[PDB]
């Protein structure tokens, strides 16, 4: 499975 | 280019005649758009991230310009926060990272 | 050192006499280490990413050696999918994506 690893606090 | 991470890195890319502001994310495999109607057949998918999964549309082999590199390839449409360019499309145009 | 994107950009880290694998994420603007025990007094933060937020626990002043190079900054914990190396530490071992 693919992972979209966007991430923001 | 050569483009910092002081700030979060985002360019503008072109399709369909529709320019709108992405993020060059490292990691992401794939390239993530929000919602946007793109012609052709697609097929449904599920991505993970950091607060589980959402269901998205897969389309191929679609034009897309960055910053004035031209690649064609996947793309994912579904409710992302933002606009993402993955490796898919990173590796494309000589992407890499440096230090 | 330049790495290409074709792959997932991982790379060994080191951090309280342990070693991990982390990905450089430059999607990210914090560094998150899956679940761990580290030194310290550490404060209950909220991010969010696709699919949602999750909880993790803030830890301040770390120092991290990532591929050789070193770092001090904040590192949170928590149920991330992946380990992260963020744009928070990305800069301090100067870091920048080139095409």
């Amino acid at each position: 499975k693919a992972r979209v690893l966007a991430e923001a606090m | 280019p050569q483009i910092t991470l002081w700030k979060r890195p985002l360019v503008t890319i072109r399709i369909g005649g529709q320019l709108k502001e992405a993020l060059l994310n490292t990691g992401a495999d794939d390239t993530v758009l929000e919602e946007m109607n793109l012609p052709g057949k697609w097929k449904p998918k599920m991505i993970g991230g950091i607060g589980g999964f959402i269901k998205v549309r897969q389309y191929d082999q679609i034009p897309v310009e960055i910053c004035g590199h031209k690649a064609i390839g996947t793309v994912l449409v579904g409710p992302t926060p933002v606009n993402i360019i993955g490796r898919n499309l990173l590796t494309q145009i000589g992407c890499t990272l440096n230090f």
